[PDB]
Order: C-alpha cells, then sequence, then structure tokens
C-alpha cells in the first residue's frame, strides 16, 4: 500500500507549435545551477513527436516562474533506478509501460 | 572539451621548498587558499584538490590565465558553495579558492599551470581537522605545544590556544588520542565525529611532518 | 490529516489511504488541496490535446536519496558526447574481441566520471603487508567486495565483485563489459583509463591473485 496519485487530461488548449524552430536544450549555466526537487513546479516532455527539427526527444521545466529545456533520457534511465533502490519501482508498473520508450536506445 | 584529465604530471624545484607545512583548522571556518605565479606563458591556470576522506583520483578548477574567465569546474560536487576569484595585477596574476572547511573538505591542494596536455605543479597546501596519535595505556596524557606558522617542518594552526583531543578506543593495545581545533561550540562542548578510515589518503605526506612537544605517532618506513 | 511522509513511507497511507484515478476537474481536489503543503506535477502527452499528468509525494520524493543525486548529474549532456565519453574506459573484454561494519562507513564512488556514488556501512583496510608508495586499500559490503589502487595523481584502477548492484549506473549504454566465463551466480567489474593498456599486464589474460584456489565453495 502506498500514497495515490494523477491522472491524464484532455482537451488541452496550450500546444506545443510556439517553439518555431526552437530544438533543444538552448540553456546550459542554469544545469549547474538546478533547483532541487524541493524547488520545482512542474516538469515535461515531448520525444521530439512533432517535430521535424527534433527526433528523439527533450523535457522542460519551470521552477517560481522560471523554465528551461534540457534533454529526457538521462531521467528515463535514472529515476527507475531510483524507485528500485528505494523499492517503490513497482508503482511504475503502470507507467513504466507508457514510460519505456523514453530511454535511450542503447 | 576545454582539456582532458592532465596527462603528463611535472613538478616545480620550489614545490617542497615552498609548500607550506601541513595546518590543523576548526571545522566550519571560512578558509581560503592563496596562490601567486609570475607572468607565465601558459595559456590556463588551474587549482587541484585531493580530499583524503574516501576520495580518489584529482579534481581541478580551470581558470583563464589573463581573463580570469572560469573554463571548467571539476570540484562542484564536493564543494557546490565554494567560491574562486582572480585577480590579474600586472606584475603577476592572483587566485584563491574559498569555502568552509569540514571533514568531508580536508585534503591536499595545489597551485598547477596548465595547458591542453601538459602542466606543472606550483605549490601544495595540506588541510586538517583531526590528527593521529597513539598514547602508551597507564602513561600520563601527552601535551603537545602547537603554534601559529613560525617557520619550517613543523605542523602547526592559527588558534593553537582552541585546540582540544578525545581519545577513540584501542588499536594494536595503545589508546588512540585525537588532536583538533575546538570552540565551536562553548567551553569543552563540541566534540567532533569520530573518524571512520586511517591510514588516509592525507597520511602519506602528513606522517611526514614533525609535531611539536612529546607525543607518539606510526611514521612512514 | 496531513502529516509527514518519507522515504519508503507507506505506513501511514496503508489505512490513510486518500485516493486520485480519472482524468477530468484538473485533479483539483487531491492537488490543489495537497498544495496547502506541497503539490509537484509532471506531465506528458498522449495525443493532440490529450496529456498525462503525474502529481507526487513530493516532500518523500525529496528525501535524502535525492539530496544524494542532486549533483550527480548533467542532464543537458548530448548522447555522441556520451558516446565520445564511453571510450576513456578500457573495457579489455570486447577490446580483446558483533559485525565490525556495525561501527564503521564508507562512502565510495565520489566524483566519479561514469558511476553514481552512495553510502554504505563496511569495513576499509588493506593487505597484512605493502611495499609502499605504490598503494591500495579495499572496501566491502556483505555480499561483494571493491577496490581501488594507483599511485599517480589521476583516475585510479578499480575492482569489484560478487552480487554486485542490480542498478548502479551511470549512464544508459551496455553495462555487460565482463569475463566470457562469468560466475554462476556473481558478477564482476573493474574500471580503468584506456591508457592502463601499457602497464597493466593482468588484465589481457585469463586470471590473477590466487594459488590456484579460485573457485567459491559450493558443493
Ligand atoms: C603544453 O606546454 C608544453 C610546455 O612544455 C608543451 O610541450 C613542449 O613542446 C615544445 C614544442 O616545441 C617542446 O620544445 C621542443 O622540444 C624539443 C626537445 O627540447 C626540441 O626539439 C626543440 O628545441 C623544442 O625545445 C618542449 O620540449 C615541450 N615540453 C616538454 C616538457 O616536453 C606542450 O606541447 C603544450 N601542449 C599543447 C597541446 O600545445
Ligand atoms: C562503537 O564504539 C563506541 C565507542 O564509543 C561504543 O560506544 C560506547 O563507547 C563507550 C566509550 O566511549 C563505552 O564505555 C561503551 O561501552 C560503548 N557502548 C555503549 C553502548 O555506550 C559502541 O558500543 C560501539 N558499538 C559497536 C556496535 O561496537
Ligand atoms: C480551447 O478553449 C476553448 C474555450 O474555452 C474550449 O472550447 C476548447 O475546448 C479548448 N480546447 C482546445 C483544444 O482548443
Ligand atoms: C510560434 O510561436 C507562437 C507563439 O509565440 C505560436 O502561436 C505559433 O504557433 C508558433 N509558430 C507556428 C508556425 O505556429
Ligand atoms: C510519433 O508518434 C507516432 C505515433 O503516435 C509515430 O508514428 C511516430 O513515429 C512518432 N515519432 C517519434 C519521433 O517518436
Ligand atoms: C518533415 O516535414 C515534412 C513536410 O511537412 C513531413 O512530411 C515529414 O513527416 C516531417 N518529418 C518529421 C520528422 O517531422
Ligand atoms: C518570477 O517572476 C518574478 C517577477 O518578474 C521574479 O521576481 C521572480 O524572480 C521570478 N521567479 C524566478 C524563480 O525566477
Ligand atoms: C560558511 O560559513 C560562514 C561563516 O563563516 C557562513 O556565513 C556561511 O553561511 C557558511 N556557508 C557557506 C555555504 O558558505
Ligand atoms: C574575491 O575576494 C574578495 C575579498 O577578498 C571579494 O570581495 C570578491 O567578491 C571576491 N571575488 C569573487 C569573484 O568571488
Ligand atoms: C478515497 O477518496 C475519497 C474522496 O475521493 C474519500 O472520501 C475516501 O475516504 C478515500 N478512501 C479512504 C480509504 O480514505
Ligand atoms: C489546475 O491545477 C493546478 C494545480 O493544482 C492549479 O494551480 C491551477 O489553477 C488549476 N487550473 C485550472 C484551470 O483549474
Amino acid at each position: 500500500w502506498f500514497p495515490l496519485y494523477f491522472e491524464a487530461e484532455c482537451n488541452l488548449n496550450y500546444t506545443l507549435q510556439y517553439v518555431n524552430h526552437s530544438c533543444d536544450y538552448s540553456v546550459r549555466q542554469s544545469s549547474v545551477s538546478f533547483p532541487p526537487w524541493r524547488d520545482i513546479d512542474s516538469v515535461t516532455f515531448v520525444p521530439r513527436n512533432l517535430s521535424n527539427c527534433s527526433a528523439h526527444g527533450l523535457a522542460v521545466i519551470v521552477a517560481g516562474n522560471q523554465t528551461w529545456y534540457v534533454n529526457p533520457f538521462s531521467l528515463a534511465h535514472l529515476l527507475d533506478a531510483i524507485y528500485n533502490v528505494l523499492g517503490i519501482e513497482d508503482l511504475s508498473a503502470n507507467f513504466r509501460r507508457q514510460l519505456a520508450p523514453y530511454r535511450h536506445t542503447l | 572539451f576545454a582539456t582532458a584529465d592532465i596527462a603528463e604530471k611535472m613538478w616545480a624545484e620550489n614545490y617542497e621548498t615552498t609548500s607550506p607545512a601541513p595546518v590543523l583548522v576548526a571545522e566550519g571556518e571560512q578558509v581560503t587558499i592563496p596562490c601567486t605565479v609570475m607572468t607565465h606563458s601558459w595559456p590556463m591556470v588551474s587549482i587541484r584538490a585531493r580530499f583524503c576522506r574516501s576520495h580518489d583520483g584529482s579534481d581541478e578548477l580551470i581558470l583563464d590565465a589573463v581573463k580570469g574567465h572560469r573554463l571548467m569546474n571539476g570540484l562542484q560536487y564536493r564543494l557546490p558553495y565554494a567560491t574562486w576569484n582572480f585577480s590579474q595585477l600586472h606584475l603577476g596574476q592572483i587566485f584563491s579558492l574559498t569555502f568552509n572547511v569540514s571533514t568531508d573538505t580536508a585534503g591536499m591542494y595545489e597551485c598547477v599551470l596548465r595547458n591542453y596536455s601538459h602542466g606543472l605543479i606550483m605549490q601544495r597546501f595540506v588541510i586538517l581537522t583531526q590528527l593521529e596519535t597513539l598514547s602508551r595505556p597507564d602513561e600520563p596524557c601527552c601535551t603537545p605545544a602547537l603554534g601559529r606558522y613560525s617557520l619550517g617542518d613543523q605542523i602547526w594552526s592559527p588558534t593553537p590556544w582552541r585546540l582540544r583531543n578525545h581519545d577513540c578506543g584501542m588499536y594494536r593495545g595503545f589508546q588512540r588520542n585525537y588532536f583538533y581545533i575546538g570552540r565551536a561550540d562553548a567551553e569543552d562542548c563540541w566534540k567532533p565525529a569520530c573518524p571512520d578510515e586511517e591510514p588516509d589518503r592525507c597520511w602519506t605526506v602528513i606522517q611526514r611532518y614533525r609535531l611539536p612537544g612529546d607525543c607518539y605517532r606510526s611514521q612512514p618506513h | 490529516a496531513f502529516h509527514l511522509l518519507l522515504n519508503t513511507y507507506g505506513r501511514p497511507i496503508r489505512f490513510l489511504r486518500e485516493n486520485t484515478t480519472q482524468c477530468t476537474y484538473n485533479s483539483s481536489l487531491r492537488n490543489s488541496t495537497v498544495v496547502r503543503e506541497n503539490a509537484i506535477s509532471f506531465n506528458f502527452f498522449q495525443s493532440y490535446n490529450q496529456y498525462y499528468v503525474f502529481h507526487m509525494p513530493r516532500c518523500l520524493f525529496a528525501g535524502p536519496l535525492a539530496e544524494q543525486f542532486l549533483n550527480q548529474v548533467d542532464l543537458t549532456e548530448t548522447l555522441e558526447r556520451y558516446q565520445q565519453r564511453l571510450n576513456t574506459y578500457a573495457l579489455v573484454s570486447k577490446d580483446l574481441a558483533h559485525r565490525p561494519h556495525f561501527n564503521q562507513t564508507c562512502i565510495l564512488f565520489d566524483g566519479h566520471d561514469l558511476l553514481f556514488s552512495t553510502v554504505t556501512p563496511c569495513l576499509h583496510q588493506g593487505f597484512y603487508l605493502m611495499d609502499e608508495l605504490r598503494y591500495v586499500k579495499i572496501t566491502l559490503t556483505e555480499d561483494f567486495f571493491v577496490v581501488t589502487v594507483s599511485i599517480d595523481d589521476d583516475t585510479p584502477m578499480l575492482l569489484i565483485f560478487g552480487h554486485l548492484p542490480r542498478v548502479l549506473f551511470k549512464a544508459p549504454y551496455q553495462r555487460d563489459n565482463f569475463i566470457l566465463r562469468q560466475t554462476e551466480k556473481h558478477e564482476l567489474l573493474v574500471l580503468v583509463k584506456k591508457t592502463q593498456l601499457n602497464r597493466h599486464s593482468y588484465l589481457k589474460d585469463s586470471d590473477f591473485l590466487d594459488a590456484a584456489l579460485d573457485f567459491n565453495y559450493l558443493d
């Protein structure tokens, strides 16, 4: 038994097209000053699905109305192991299926 | 990358002649490492650290030799909040690193001239918080005579009058007594956490330096 | 009602099991309610106009595990340069193609360019003897040894064997890198710099360090 959590939402007005050829983790200085999980508002991801200009994937974060883009594969490979060591990887039993394609192919 | 790990080492002739004797400093103090270098041809200068609590290899802070622009920082994982410094002095540049000393931050620090492949060690600083000493059982407690830097191969502390000591059990029959600088709390209240390992990466260098007053310490060959 | 849950703290909510399942209402009842103390979310589309959003026990996810993790990534590093970095490892195999630790603890693999760090109770010593100025030391877990060795102010030579940790690995690329004859029950891990070929001889052939007594007992 564990804590219970979220869902999947439909009918959104916000969309992806805004990037206008913004296709990469263009910000790095923020990386050497990451906000911890304590200070994050939300985190996002896309396997560059809609992008001619991106292929495999990218992710974004917002913290105190502060935002920047970073690639998705390390967290995909990582959070699984983090749960496994914490012993709550079973909670991913369902959403691990959705998250499966988003680890690096090798 | 700006550079790989230093591939071939070199040492200055004054390296051991200019490296000060290891120093003892109380935990939590904001120590700062000085450094001075005359005008050279090396594109890069950098500060090099070796922690001796459960650390291996080396990590580097790389700086632009003239401008002072940071180019790479390997110290981040141990020293997330350390602040560096640079000061072009028409005669010769000055750079430094600052941090709050603690058990996990004690180690050896060296100034290193650098280019993409080559590098030359200038000077070495050894920072410590606790020191090993062995007391024979029935014999009274030893009493070292630490002081300020003075000069020579002598271990020293900037605040010798704040010295305090404690014991951590037995070793081959000897009673292990540890020396440290206190006053971080009122009177004798503060007691440092028990060291977990010895001999450490600091060992070979430190046991080559004497300690004032009568006391016993296992020493290299 | 609202209280502390940390680490593997499923015990309280096992009976205080408040719930949330479905698509609509922007998760207001659970997420916006627990905003009273904390609400942190991940979102991922499943199609145009359809999206999956995760809400988490952010404070519990913000436990000591994340504390240790914080400095362990640069999630802004790129695949091809990851691949280039991989080449720094020798990879000899595929290139050829009452308890004492109750009062002592270790922190391992710090600043490691290709692996993640961790703390553990341990015993950490050397051998009965040492020809000093070439230094070694060892550390132990209950079912796998770990060692390090070098005298040169650079990355040393690392060896590990036993029932090795099942997920401890910094990169996503192929973890299996070792002996054809690997044991039926246990695993080996050795990591060294690429240039070690010039000096390290024992890697080039079968075995090392035993008096013709290699196998662990079983019968
Ligand atoms: C980083 O800086 C070092 C500084 O020594 C560079 O190595 C040096 O390269 C020069 C190239 O001319 C060598 O000088 C030449 O060496 C030989 C032997 O003396 C001789 O044929 C010439 O008269 C001339 O002096 C110099 O010896 C060499 N230094 C050492 C210690 O080997 C190095 O190349 C620089 N790295 C990069 C990537 O530029
Ligand atoms: C770990 O070592 C410590 C050393 O302090 C032991 O704790 C006590 O140490 C004092 C002396 O400082 C002794 O008088 C006590 O008998 C020790 N035990 C207790 C319970 O206070 C501690 O016992 C050791 N633990 C283990 C598991 O070996
Ligand atoms: C957009 O907003 C309008 C106005 O509220 C709404 O009718 C519509 O369903 C929303 N969704 C999309 C995908 O445009
Ligand atoms: C570019 O971004 C704007 C918002 O700044 C967005 O409305 C638009 O869709 C994007 N470009 C295209 C071609 O849609
Ligand atoms: C995008 O997803 C669709 C299926 O929904 C698939 O046909 C397409 O190949 C995907 N593209 C990428 C880059 O994943
Ligand atoms: C690239 O754009 C063309 C033209 O719209 C389209 O046919 C093709 O599927 C696009 N490819 C990707 C990967 O988005
Ligand atoms: C959010 O925006 C406000 C207003 O500009 C600003 O003061 C604040 O620093 C921003 N927050 C972050 C985390 O950057
Ligand atoms: C370091 O110590 C100083 C006082 O010496 C203190 O103000 C500061 O908060 C401490 N922490 C850091 C990260 O410097
Ligand atoms: C360098 O140190 C001085 C004090 O000696 C301080 O005022 C200054 O801010 C420091 N510079 C940097 C870049 O940290
Ligand atoms: C499940 O959630 C509902 C509200 O969504 C709540 O009334 C109920 O008590 C919860 N179940 C338990 C066992 O707490
Ligand atoms: C959706 O939920 C978030 C998180 O609780 C909240 O901040 C936001 O105001 C909500 N938005 C709407 C449109 O209900």
